[PDB]
């Protein structure tokens, strides 16, 4: 139960600390 | 009321009041021994002191040394007088300083630059010996004559170096001043872009970055937000490896190395004190 909140582009979001997040360059 | 300080070869304007005794605070100018930090009333008194004073560097153990740059670990219970002097001196430039009298529960990491007269004070950070909130810095200062030369970032970097060696995740003590938040955000950016510049995998977790860097997950996520590197596409969150941001970072980090303003882990001889 470690989670963070904040907003991205007028949209509140919530992110896990243990889930792998995907890295990208410039695609879409 | 105190307006300036004589400190070695410098004369320093004070930012905020510090609770020196009224016998001293009544004066406009305070004279300080740049090595033991005793405060005195006049140039004459200082000159006599400098003839008697044996100290040519902070007390405590020198735990970092790369040529002329050193860090000394001072225990507030072992060198109460020095640390109290250090604390009154820092309050001349801190708007909100945690405490001044009971320095015993703190360690002070005092950074110096050596020349042929001794080891001169650059700056310091204090640290709770046992912090419930896992703070790895309590206060941090670069002396005014040294500000904006990259020593603050070396001090921050060093505080996380200690955390790594302790196998801990650290964070600065809240609240952060404006100068501190600017410096921490700069350091966090540097550390984040460096990790990502070196990672070749295509997925990473916050905890992974945190455990490698000793930086707290919340500050990592917060830096990612500041860099606008947390995007949302389809269902989950992704990290955006911005070319320019790392492009500017290699140019910036080139200039950093060029000026030698870096802490070097192999120059740390340290085992955590009285807790391992
Ligand atoms: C941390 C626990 C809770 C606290 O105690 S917070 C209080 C922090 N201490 C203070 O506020 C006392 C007064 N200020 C200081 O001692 C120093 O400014 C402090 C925070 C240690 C930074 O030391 P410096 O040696 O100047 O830092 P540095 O050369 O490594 O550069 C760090 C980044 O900060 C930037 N910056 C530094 N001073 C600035 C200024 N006056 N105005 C605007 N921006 C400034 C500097 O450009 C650098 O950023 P960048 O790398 O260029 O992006
Ligand atoms: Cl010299
Ligand atoms: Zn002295």
């Amino acid at each position: 139960q470690g989670m963070v909140e904040i907003e991205i582009e007028g949209r509140l979001h919530r992110i896990s600390i243990f889930d792998p997040l995907e890295i990208i360059l410039e695609d879409d | 009321m105190i307006k300036t300080i004589a400190f070695g070869r410098y004369e320093l304007d004070t930012w905020y009041h510090s609770p020196y005794p009224e016998e001293y605070a009544r004066l406009g100018r305070l004279y300080m021994c740049e090595f033991c930090l005793k405060y005195m009333k006049s140039q004459t008194i200082l000159r006599r002191h400098m003839a008697k004073c044996v100290w040519k560097h902070p007390p405590g153990d020198e735990i970092y040394r790369k040529g002329s740059i050193s860090v000394f670990e001072v225990d507030g219970k072992k060198n109460k007088i020095y640390c109290q002097n250090l604390c009154l001196l820092a309050k001349l430039f801190l708007d909100h300083k945690t405490l001044y009298y009971d320095v015993e529960p703190f360690l002070f990491y005092v950074m110096t630059e050596a020349d042929n007269t001794g080891c001169h004070l650059i700056g310091y950070f204090s640290k709770e010996k046992n912090s419930f909130l896992n703070y790895n810095v309590s206060c941090i200062l670069t002396m005014p004559q040294y500000m904006r030369q990259g020593y603050g970032k070396m001090l921050i970097d060093f505080s996380y170096l200690l955390s790594k060696v302790e196998e801990k995740v650290g964070s600065p003590e809240r609240p952060l001043s404006d100068l501190g938040l600017i410096s921490y955000r700069s350091y966090w950016k540097e550390v984040l872009l460096r990790y990502l510049h070196n990672f070749q995998g295509k997925e990473i977790s916050i905890k992974e970055i945190s455990q490698e860097t000793a930086v707290n997950p919340v500050d990592i996520v917060s830096t990612l937000q500041a860099l606008q590197m947390l995007k949302y596409w389809k269902g989950k969150h992704l990290v955006l490896k911005r070319q320019d941001l790392i492009d500017e970072w290699i140019a910036k980090e080139a200039k950093r190395s060029n000026s030698n303003k870096t802490m070097d882990p192999s120059c740390l001889k340290w085992t955590p004190p009285k807790g391992t």
